């Protein structure tokens, strides 16, 4: 075995002709050179970090200040209207004229049902919404088991008729709103501008469940938060077909509970009991609500029935003080069948002011006695529900919130405040929306002040969408790095903003679906949940990202310059770099945005190109006719002007931008002149160095191919013949490489994919980037990154010339920071390249990993999709997994152990490279086994959500919320 | 009234009206049973 000096001169060798060749037949310094070498073209301009968090707190807030005023105009002329509505209970010659949503739209159907009339619509196309639009009339949707001509919604139908002019007026003032809804308490909900319904009753094969009293917006607007106790009775008596009917009501009763609300969930029989592992009231989120349902489902039914105890129990939970709750109203579900004891004695001593609602429901059919729980409903300012049958759960478990509405609509105009919901996927295909909801009193005698009968509850719910597009537009981050960006969340640490929420819905454990027990067209259906994805489940998780959450949450300025470690974009390395987060609070809402800008980027290239000659010579550097000049030349689909919309057909898009930059003259008045100014600086000077310097040497030793990226988008290959192997996304901000080489201060080795369905190993080569690090007044700059494609094969042949071919006694591999093989010395492993070195040779990995030259950090991506197990498709956690090094020691050497046997290593980690060399005995020798050492996403459950309970995050609820007036009348139930 | 008063606590939907809960309709059923009508379905519900 060859001595430590030997093996640092081969390395030495190594790492000095990799070195050399990836410098020279790249074009760092020549790049480097001519950024300087004209200096006037352009102007070096700062990134005030604290000035553009300014800037863009106050346009979000103007935008949902618009969108608050956009509200207020819809209530007053609710109420007015439906103030002097006359209810009218005869409409066959009086007909209603509307235009039902989700009906065949033939110019032949003439329905003409027995009291209104429906219209037929124009639906021109549209953007800002991706499908057919009218902008005449507002649309209605009625849920499908509701009649559509009931006396109950001829009139909603025939008073809303009043608010189309509203929403012309609004959508007139501000012509880029989107959805304007109003949401009745009758199901019947109306909405501007009009548009087809996604979702038919039976000319698609399904069929549409949805309701507008189950919505997140409606049930934020329609009551202050909650302290909910659901209370199971599971004795013996409710066994059978009650308790079918239990599981599923209380399982669509979680589904009414946003982030906000809390949530247990007792039973009792003859001795109370939590359910679940919690033992208190939990968050009632994803998760949570997750485990209460599954822990519901297990229940069976056996003893004596005792309220006494489960009385005891329930107001025992509502009376805690040292956990997070939201603590407005104190109500508990009693679900029950119906007994004999009205235990007027624990009201009496736990309730006497009464301080805890008591909603309690009846479940399924039996000759019970609904005698003493219709008088617990009616004494503790409750409501008593009945629920015989599956069909009536949906619409039962849902009309709670009309008696917690009562104080609120006693309180007056001091509780018509707007209110952001969570961030959801829209129900008409609109991606990432919120939605800011204030609610619709009805005042019929506000005068005389006499009715106070039907004035206890609300009319409906207003609303108004604001898409994550919008706000995408006023932080806009084409300024910044690939590595900065903007990022807001919410006072509950969930986040609003960032690169790295996506419109998939987030998942909670292992999906499993069983097709063995699912008839095939029965329209299994689909789920309502928010995407609520919290700020520390979106990053890696420090000491000092919890501190500036839980100090960002709370409304405050400041910012913190501090030595994070990045994730990569692919999902597979972790840098070490410095981040400045600068954060502030959003002075109208209760959001806090942020910003996250590197070391580096304090300052920018603004293009100052005036002259008309240089920008129209450098324009003529992009044409497809012209590649064989300056090599395969790609462009980032941004938002350069309003006319050319980006393609993902690169091809198609960069002749749209030359035909678009032919006909006008960048002068462009309406049009966005920077980027179009920045894009033509950076491809001339692209074009320079391909001309200049990659153009004397057509071909050299190894190098497959030179590639070019920089901001503002232009990305240049040389061999336009190697073009058509570059399978990299053509925006510069999405580069996985060029924000790595960013982080880098060296040339950075990007391992290929292994064995995925693409031409990558022999055919594209391994790659290596750097990037260009300029001076111009002192001041650090770096606007591109140039890189290689080295051949894998003259990479061998130069490795080779004792680690002679195919040998048998030692094998020589060479990684890179994250553990994937690179170029091994046996023609079975440099086969298969690109690999996980601990799933080919798992135990001298683990061995790495335990004497600490790498390091990795697991997480989880609470958005991914699976393939379910039987116990196309489904949402689900998959745990990940990014090794790194994390000593700064540059040469390892021992020996291992695994029984019977020892193998040597030497390893040592090349100069100014992300390469390590490892030479170890081979595997033929020594027959050892531990277990394939995995990096790739694992579909997986945790983390354990009754273990973090008992320690939750920092959150800050809604201070204002409306309960217990005294002018009630809780005369009812 | 003994031997299935409160044994159908079948965990499914269909409606059994033809059983043995409380006196009246045990009288019912074994009436039923006896004039020979439908007596093979009280049979198969106190079987399952």
């Amino acid at each position: 075995f060859p001595s430590a000096v030997t093996i640092k001169s081969w390395v030495d060798k190594m790492q000095e002709d990799l070195v050399t060749l990836a410098k020279t037949a790249s074009g760092v310094h020549q790049l480097v050179d001519i950024y300087e070498k004209y200096q006037d073209l352009y102007t070096v301009e700062p990134n005030n970090a604290r000035q553009l968090v300014e800037i863009a707190a106050r346009d979000i807030e103007k935008l949902l200040s618009n969108r608050s005023k956009a509200l207020v105009r819809l209530a007053l002329e609710a109420e007015k209207v439906q103030a002097a509505h006359q209810w009218r209970e005869d409409f066959a010659s009086n007909e209603v004229v509307y235009y039902n949503a989700k009906d065949d739209l033939d110019p032949e159907k003439n329905d003409s049902e027995p009291g209104s009339q429906r219209i037929k619509p124009v639906f021109i196309d549209d953007a800002n919404f991706r499908r057919q639009v009218s902008y005449q009339h507002a649309a209605v949707h009625i849920p499908t088991d509701i009649y559509e001509g009931s006396t109950i919604v001829l009139n909603e139908l025939n008073w809303t008729s009043a608010l189309d002019d509203v929403f012309k007026k609004n959508r007139e003032e501000d012509p880029s709103l989107l959805w304007q809804v109003f949401g009745s308490a009758t199901g019947l909900a109306r909405y501007y501008p009009a548009s087809p319904w996604v979702d038919n009753s039976r000319t698609p094969n399904k069929i549409d469940l949805y309701d507008v009293r189950r919505r997140p917006w409606y049930i934020q607007g329609a009551a202050s938060p909650k302290d909910m106790l659901i209370l199971v009775d599971v004795s013996g008596s409710v066994s059978g077909l009650t308790l079918k009917l239990i599981r599923t009501s209380v399982s669509e009763m979680l589904e009414t509970l946003s982030d906000d609300d809390f949530v247990n969930v007792a039973s009792f029989n003859s001795n109370a009991q939590d359910v679940s592992c919690f033992q208190h009231l939990v968050q009632a989120n994803v998760r949570n609500k997750k485990v209460l349902k599954d822990a519901v489902n297990n229940i069976t039914a056996k003893g004596i029935t005792d309220y006494k105890k489960g009385f005891s129990f329930a107001f025992e939970q509502l009376l805690n003080y040292n956990v997070s709750r939201a603590n407005c109203n104190k109500i508990i579900m009693l679900f029950t069948d119906g007994g004999e004891e009205r235990a007027q004695e624990i009201f009496a001593k736990y309730n006497k002011d009464k301080k805890v609602r008591v909603f309690t429901f009846s479940v399924g059919q039996h000759n019970y006695d609904r005698g003493p729980i219709q008088w617990m409903a009616c004494e503790n300012k409750g409501y008593y529900y009945e629920i015989p049958s599956i069909g009536a759960i949906r619409i039962n478990t849902q009309e709670y919130l009309d008696v917690l509405g009562r104080p609120m609509v006693l309180a007056g105009d001091k509780a018509k405040q707007v209110q952001w919901t969570n961030v959801y996927l829209d129900a008409l295909e609109l991606g990432l929306v919120i939605t800011g909801t204030l609610p619709v009193f009805n005042i019929t005698g506000q005068f005389e002040n006499k009715t106070n009968l039907k004035n206890q509850l609300i009319l409906g719910v207003m609303g108004v969408d604001v898409s994550l597009e919008d706000i995408k537009r006023l932080t806009p981050r084409f300024t910044l790095c690939p590595n900065g960006y903007y990022f807001a969340i919410d006072p509950n640490g969930y986040v609003l903003l960032h690169p790295n929420l996506q419109p998939k819905p987030i998942g909670v454990g292992i999906p499993t679906i069983n097709l063995r027990k699912r008839r095939p067209n029965v329209q299994n259906p689909k789920s309502q949940e928010p995407v609520t994805l919290d700020f520390l489940d979106a990053e890696l998780e420090n000491d000092i990202k919890v501190e500036i959450r839980n100090k960002m949450i709370d409304g405050e300025s400041g910012e913190k310059t501090f030595r994070t470690l990045v994730k990569s974009q692919d999902e597979r390395y972790i840098d070490k770099g410095n981040r400045t987060y600068t954060w502030t609070p959003v002075n109208g809402t209760d959001y806090s945005l942020a910003l996250v800008l590197p070391t580096y980027s304090f300052y920018y290239i603004k293009a100052k190109i005036e002259e008309t000659i240089t920008q129209a010579r450098y324009s003529e550097t992009l044409k497809p006719d012209n590649f064989e000049e300056s090599g395969y030349t790609f462009l980032a689909p941004r938002d350069y002007c309003s006319d050319l919309k980006p393609s993902d057909n690169n091809t198609e898009f960069l002749l749209n931008f030359n035909e678009f930059i032919d006909r006008k003259t960048p002068n462009n008045p309406s049009c966005n002149t920077d980027l179009i100014n920045r894009v033509l600086l950076d491809a001339g000077f692209t074009n320079e160095l391909v001309q200049n310097y990659w153009s004397k040497q057509k071909n050299i030793k190894g190098v497959k191919a030179r590639f070019v990226v920089t901001d503002g988008g232009i990305t240049r290959v040389y061999p336009k013949e190697a073009g058509e192997n570059w399978q990299e996304n053509p925006e510069t901000y999405e580069d996985s490489f060029y924000k790595r080489s960013l982080d880098n201060d060296n040339y950075v080795f990007t391992a290929p994919y292994f064995n995925k369905s693409g031409p990558g190993a022999y055919e594209s080569g391994i790659m290596v980037s750097k990037a260009v690090e300029i001076y111009i007044q002192g001041k650090l700059l770096k606007p591109a990154v140039v890189g290689i494609k080295i051949d894998v094969n003259s990479w061998i042949e130069n490795f080779t010339k004792d680690c002679k071919r195919n040998s048998d006694v030692m094998d020589c591999v060479i990684l890179d920071d994250g553990g994937f093989l690179l170029m091994a010395n046996h023609d079975d492993y440099t086969n298969q390249i690109g690999r996980f070195f601990g799933e080919i040779d798992p135990s001298l990995m683990r061995h790495l990993v335990n004497i600490s030259v790498y390091a990795f950090n697991k997480s989880y991506d609470y958005q991914s999709v699976c393939e379910p197990g039987a116990a196309s498709k489904q949402s689900c956690i998959t745990e990940q997994t990014q090794y790194f090094f994390d000593n700064d020691s540059k040469s390892f050497s021992g020996v291992l152990d695994c029984g019977n046997c020892s193998r040597i290593f030497h390893v040592e980690k090349l100069m100014n490279t992300n390469l390590i060399f490892i030479m170890v005995e081979s595997k033929g020798t020594c027959p050892c086994d531990t277990r394939l050492l995995i990096q790739a996403e694992q579909t997986s459950d945790g983390p354990d959500p009754c273990d973090m309970v008992k320690q939750p995050r920092y959150r800050k609820g809604p201070d204002v919320c409306f309960d217990n007036n005294v002018l009630e009348d809780y005369t009812d139930c | 009234m003994q031997l299935f008063g409160g044994r159908y606590d079948f965990e499914d939907t269909e409606v059994r009206r033809s059983n043995f809960d409380n006196f009246p309709q045990a009288l019912i059923s074994v009436f039923q049973v006896l004039t020979g009508e439908d007596w093979n379905s009280v049979m198969y519900n106190g079987i399952m």
